[PDB]
C-alpha cells in the first residue's frame, strides 16, 4: 500500500 | 557467519504494507521519532503538527539546536506528497552509531495521502542521492552529512523481515521487523555469498535487470524493456512494480503456471485479497521468479530468485477469520521497475555508495516452506548487458 520521490 | 554490529542488529519495526522504521532523535533536548525507512527518495523530512494519524510530531520551538533555513519545499512520491519547511538540528540514532550530526531536515506542515493509520512513523528517512532530493541537489540528504561529519564507512546494509502472517497493531509493535546496519554489513543476517549489482547512476538506487524467468521459463522480452524507464531498489514501496508490457507478459506467464487454480481479474490488479483454509496456502502451484542483474565483471551475471511467500502478501481477512489471506504484491508501473519492499524481505541488502554497488544474498529471516527456498546465484554468461538499460 506503500509508494514513496518523483523526478 | 559471525555478524558483529549487534547495536544495530533488529533495530527496525513494520511490515511491507505500512514500511519499515527506524527509531531517531532530533533537537535539544532529544525528540524521539519514528522513521519510515526509503531508499526511494532524498529528503529527510518529518511531522512537524499534529495530524490524525500522528501520536507525534516535531516541535521545533523546543529545540534550542534548531535552525531555521526560512525556505519551503514540495516532495511528491508516485503516492503520496507532502509540503513543509526546511531547517537543520542535531540527528542521532539510538539503535545506530554512536555520533550525532547536524543535518537537513523538513518540517512537514501539510500533506496528503502520506501518513498511514497506525504505521507508527512520523517522519521519513531518505537515503538516496542529492540529485533526486527537492528543492534540488543543493539540499545535502542524510546519509552524506553522516558521512561527511563522523567516521560512519560510506555504505548501509538492510534486512527487511516479513511475518509471512498478518500483524494487528499491537504485534507490529511488539515485533522485530529486521535490520538496518549503518556504516556496515553484519553476517548473521544472510546465509551463502553476497553477489553484487553496480548502481548504474547516483540518484535512484538504480540497477539492470538482463534476464526475467517465471519458474525457470525465460520471459523472453528485450531487456530494455525490464528497465524501460529504469529500475531501482525502494523499501518504501510495498510491491515489486514492472513496467506495463513485462507487467502484462509476466502475470500471463504466472497466470498459466498456477492455473490448477483459477483466481479474479480483482486479485491480479492487486485489489482483492485471496484466502484459504487454515494452513492450506497452495504455495507449490505458483512458481518461483528469477530476475537476472549485470554482475561487476564483463558478460557477467547472477539472478535472485524469490518464492510466493513473497509476492503474495498476508493481509487479514475480511472477516478477520481464521483462513490464511493474501494479495498479489506484483503491480504495473508507467515508471519502471521498482523492486520494493516483498522483493527486499527475500534478502539481505547492501547498498554500498562507496563502491557504487548494490550487494544481495539470501536472507536469514525469509519466508519459505520445506520445499523451496530463494536464491542468489552465479555467475552466468550474458553478453551485452549495457544495452538493456535504457537512455
Amino acid at each position: 500500500e506503500l509508494d514513496x520521490v518523483e523526478f | 557467519r559471525r555478524g558483529s554490529f549487534v547495536e544495530m542488529v533488529d533495530n527496525l519495526r513494520g511490515k511491507s504494507g505500512q514500511g519499515y522504521y527506524v527509531e531517531m532523535t532530533v533537537g535539544s533536548p532529544p525528540q524521539t521519532l519514528n522513521i519510515l525507512v526509503d531508499t526511494g527518495s532524498s529528503n529527510f523530512a518529518v511531522g512537524a503538527a499534529p495530524h490524525p494519524f500522528l501520536h507525534r510530531y516535531y516541535q521545533r520551538q523546543l529545540s534550542s539546536t534548531y535552525r531555521d533555513l526560512r525556505k519551503g519545499v514540495y516532495v511528491p512520491y508516485t503516492q503520496g506528497k507532502w509540503e513543509g519547511e526546511l531547517g537543520t538540528d542535531l540527528v542521532s540514532i539510538p539503535h545506530g552509531p554512536n555520533v550525532t550530526v547536524r543535518a537537513n531536515i523538513a518540517a512537514i506542515t501539510e500533506s496528503d495521502k502520506f501518513f498511514i493509520n497506525g504505521s507508527n512513523w512520523e517522519g521519513i528517512l531518505g537515503l538516496a542521492y542529492a540529485e533526486i532530493a527537492r528543492p534540488d541537489d543543493s539540499l545535502e540528504p542524510f546519509f552524506d552529512s553522516l558521512v561527511k561529519q563522523t567516521h560512519v564507512p560510506n555504505l548501509f546494509s538492510l534486512q527487511l523481515c516479513g511475518a509471512g502472517f498478518p500483524l494487528n497493531q499491537s504485534e507490529v509493535l511488539a515485533s522485530v521487523g529486521g535490520s538496518m546496519i549503518i556504516g556496515g554489513i553484519d553476517h548473521s543476517l544472510y546465509t551463502g555469498s553476497l553477489w553484487y549489482t553496480p548502481i548504474r547512476r547516483e540518484w535512484y538506487y538504480e540497477v539492470i535487470i538482463v534476464r526475467v524467468e517465471i519458474n525457470g521459463q525465460d520471459l523472453k522480452m528485450d531487456c530494455k524493456e525490464y528497465n524501460y524507464d529504469k529500475s531501482i531498489v525502494d523499501s518504501g514501496t510495498t510491491n515489486l512494480r514492472l513496467p506495463k508490457k513485462v507487467f502484462e507478459a509476466a502475470v500471463k506467464s504466472i497466470k498459466a503456471a498456477s492455473s490448477t487454480e483459477k483466481f479474479p481479474d480483482g486479485f491480479w490488479l492487486g485489489e482483492q485479497l485471496v484466502c484459504w483454509q487454515a494452513g492450506t496456502t497452495p504455495w507449490n502451484i505458483f512458481p518461483v521468479i528469477s530476475l537476472y542483474l549485470m554482475g561487476e565483471v564483463t558478460n557477467q551475471s547472477f539472478r535472485i530468485t524469490i518464492l510466493p511467500q513473497q509476492y503474495l502478501r498476508p493481509v487479514e481477512d475480511v472477516a478477520t477469520s481464521q483462513d490464511d489471506c493474501y494479495k498479489f504484491a506484483i503491480s504495473q508501473s508507467s515508471t519502471g521497475t521498482v523492486m520494493g519492499a516483498v522483493i527486499m524481505e527475500g534478502f539481505y541488502v547492501v547498498f554500498d555508495r562507496a563502491r557504487k554497488r548494490i550487494g544481495f544474498a539470501v536472507s536469514a529471516c525469509h519466508v519459505h516452506d520445506e520445499f523451496r527456498t530463494a536464491a542468489v546465484e552465479g555467475p552466468f554468461v550474458t553478453l551485452d548487458m549495457e544495452d538493456c538499460g535504457y537512455n
